[PDB]
């Protein structure tokens, strides 16, 4: 029935009366940033990352007289957490390249969208990383906090919201024993673009092909060391969200509380992951509980939040907007 | 005349009802709108020929869908009569401005059923079309 | 969007009825064939709108004639509905590949009539087309 | 002068249509207000990078986004100098633009 | 998580009668005892269900033969039972110390029948299993 | 059962030797020529080659003592053209061709061959390519000069066939203006052997073994740009002929009514191109009134059919 996918005779989509479209507009690229901010430290087991955390303590006791008291023990697990791979092949018939010569510009333009569309996976999975469900992506963000009876399930911070227009915000702190992302022995982190250069391929029916070829390697895992270090703001109903903090959820408290949960932001650095979406309501609210204070004339626009509590507050697109609230 | 494998549609499809095309070019977006391309058409070959009780027509039309389900015509060419249709006859429809995923090729056969015939849809850039012009044509 | 005045047809032509354009475009030549300029292309603008007692729908299509006599079909759309004509939109038709002297535009009307309606039809080359694309979609 | 206009993305343009220009008032009250409708209108424009950005007002909405904003500090700290206001000139700072050759009372858009 | 797909045995595999796994991992050795690599580790994955008449129960267990032909049980889990099957557990099975060539995956069902609930089953190194433990628990 | 490769066996391998390799005689292969007459120029459309074709001249006017003359428009319509690409591989197990240390004089005796068979390809797809039937390959010749209803009909000439065993002559114009091939751009003119690597081959069980390959696009097209300088004489009824130039269909004259009917052999260069059988009936005839026939050079065209079904 429905014939596809390699690279259909659509090179003829991205030329003008000539040449491969070099300036093209890059629409469905998002500026999430997770990717520069996230820290990144060879794993230390063979595949995974082992992690040892006080499980247990001595309580020490109140000695009635003349009694010799037991020794106590202190108790200690230790966690491995795993990576994933994530890469993929790239390949253009070298017959449907070749034409006008646009090898090379093709190659490139292609190049981009590769470069965008892993970016837009690897930020997409590390929030929402099932490997309970897809088994080769590495765990990311949930459901580490998902239900409010995990042990970290105290970090998850209830925003009130209910139905399915409600997102979350995230506050990490990257750092070598809070979280951090992990790449393998030895695979260097991030992204590899290998250029294949020109092989054979196979018609479907065996009857030869020939073409070009890039490889995208990208293999990341994650530590979460200690969930004490990351707290969620779960169910922020987005619809319901007004400038004025007024009917909905005020984001303004909602994050300060969420960096009172952290145990001193020492190490490694904090920041705030909000949905863009998030972050426009979080300018016109701040600007609307100091603007009953004192702001000036030309402070009227309000700075784009930059520092919330001296914490980078980022952007990330790759975040859903529109997610089941938390139970 | 160049062909993409997978945008070759209904290869030789002795189109004897009115029927739609074997298969459905799927394009891998909401608006594939490749009309605005100003280069992909599609072209419908005619093999051998419209061989019918007659007088029959086929009009050949493009169809788009949101899903690969139900259609509704985008572009026609028209009731192209039988004799009209011997092996050696290109079809050529330009592509609709305003595709969407799964465009497929309709036959849209006027009465009576046709007893022979093969089409052949697929898109290219572009159709290998040169009629003969005049000359002169005084001389001679 | 660059208009030759002499391509125009039908400027701003009240189609109530199933009617044929004001206009018929006489080329110099036996077989113009212009939609080989992979350039040219028919453009029905619409104004105001498409108010008729409903439900009705406006097939646009190009003819061509041998002699201005005659008119037969050689490019269609397909029944575009009414409240698909609010002011302000370009059905496109592109040129048909094979042409003939004297092209006009008819407007099929299915049933019932139309009450209010403009259109404009003429040959650019070409269109302005800038369609809103998506965004991420996931936000917002 | 033969001009057409590329909107490559529309990402980088945005429009705040519908604004009812009677139910205007200057204390960000009845109506629409401009300070957040205009502050939303910002944040909706990915990282304005390049090249420069500009808002485009019919002189009546000029009026009362002055309005307006000397109105929003007033509630904080507005000086007996500038009660007036400064007039605007840079709302982001993006300029802001006057266009008489704009509409004003214009149809609808839903 | 990675996985070796050569080391993958019951891909998927629909476990409704208590019936073996669909592949059967050949090592190229007589004694690989690669319980000793001290490292691998079966995991058996579910999905999407322990759903059944019930109750029942599923257990996983790894099984050694000389040749492929004749197999007896390395490991096993104990009777885990319906509705411990949420769709996403890793039911991990430490790769026995003692392993002979050709080792499979059997699935020892307690009446009834499975109805739905399929199993995959792989030697990795090792598991993803980072749960959260407790901090106070005072506060909180 | 039977075992049938395409790879080289070495009982093939075991052929050019020797204990001398090369100058491999090629006795049953077709020897036409338009390949070595046709001219090439790279094609200026996407694979498409746009021509545009006068349709209508201004008139001139004698303009009288003082009065104003009404001005004239040029008509034009334009006619593009495709192409289509011929590719083959030439696969070998790599420890066979290695061996003896010939790799290359045996890349070498492939690739002659491989050249001859794609020259027969191709040439005989350039007299009758549909783009209707073949659809991947390219149009040429025929059906352009197909129906006498057709507007350049005047110019192909009926031999007189109704049976089905009937040639055709060509008369054609190559040159940069009227008739030439074309090759996409920018993949270069011509038959291109290039010669890829040692890369892995497979074994029906798997059991796989390097070897070597070599790839062989060809892409040509035909760009006919304008059918005034090409004739066609369709339908010379070969059942027929005879050297005495009596029963049958006369072919001199024929011809050369062929010849009187194009303006004007004046660039680039003129050629007949007609069946062997047809070249021999025909000078047979011209010796009983009794390289070049009449001031265009006749090529003896093996790659063209000699019972191809009559013109109507």
């Amino acid at each position: 029935s429905t014939t596809n996918p390699t690279l259909a005779d659509v090179a003829a989509r991205m030329t003008p009366d000539g040449k491969i479209d070099p300036q093209i507009v890059e629409m469905l690229n998002e500026t999430n940033e997770i990717l520069d901010d996230m820290t990144v430290i060879e794993a230390n087991g063979f595949t995974e990352h082992k992690t040892t955390v006080r499980s247990g303590l001595p309580t020490g006791t109140w000695r009635k007289l003349n009694y010799g008291v037991q020794p106590e023990k202190s108790r200690t697990v230790q966690v491995k957490d795993s990576m994933g791979m994530l890469e993929t092949y790239a390949e253009v018939d070298k017959a449907l390249a070749d034409l006008n010569g646009n090898s090379a510009a093709w190659r490139l333009s292609e190049d981009r969208a590769f470069i965008e569309g892993m970016n837009q996976t690897q930020a997409t999975t590390l929030f929402y990383g099932d490997s309970s469900i897809d088994a080769e992506k590495f765990m990311g963000l949930t459901p580490r906090f998902n239900s409010l009876s995990a042990e970290n399930g105290q970090n998850i911070i209830d925003a009130g919201g209910t139905g399915s227009d409600n997102a979350s915000i995230w506050l990490t702190v990257w750092g070598p024993n809070t979280l951090h992302t992990i790449y393998p022995k030895g695979s260097q982190a991030g992204l590899q673009s290998r250029d294949l250069g020109e092989d054979t391929l196979i018609d479907a029916a065996g009857g030869r092909y020939q073409g070009y070829r890039t490889h995208y390697k990208w293999d990341i895992g994650l530590t979460l060391r200690d969930w004490r270090y990351v707290v969620r703001i779960a169910n922020v109903d987005v619809s319901e969200l007004t400038k004025n903090a007024s009917a909905g959820a005020d984001l303004i408290d909602l994050m300060t509380q969420a960096v009172e949960l952290i145990p001193n932001v020492g190490m490694g650095r904090p920041a705030f992951y909000m949905p863009r979406k998030i972050r426009s309501f979080l300018r016109r609210q701040i600007t609307n509980k100091v603007a009953a204070s004192t702001l000036t004339m030309e402070e009227i626009a309000g700075k784009k939040v930059v520092a919330f509590d001296g914490i980078p507050c980022r952007r990330t697109d790759a975040l859903l907007l529109t997610e089941a609230r938390v139970v | 005349m160049i062909i993409d494998k997978l945008l070759q549609v209904s290869d030789g499809q002795a189109v004897t009802a009115s029927a739609a095309s074997t298969d459905v070019i799927d394009f891998g977006q909401a608006n594939p709108n490749t009309g605005m391309d100003d280069r992909s058409k599609m072209v419908i070959t005619v093999d051998e020929s419209a061989d019918a009780a007659g007088a029959a027509t086929v009009t050949f039309s493009v169809q788009d869908s949101a899903d690969n389900a139900t259609f509704a015509d985008v572009a026609a060419t028209g009731a192209i009569g039988k004799a009209n249709l011997a092996a050696g006859k290109q079809v050529v429809i330009p592509m609709p401005t305003k595709l969407r995923r799964y465009c497929r090729v309709y036959y849209t056969v006027a009465t009576g059923p046709l007893t022979a015939g093969k089409f052949s849809a697929q898109v290219v850039t572009g159709i290998q079309q040169n009629v003969a012009y005049p000359d002169s044509p005084r001389i001679a």
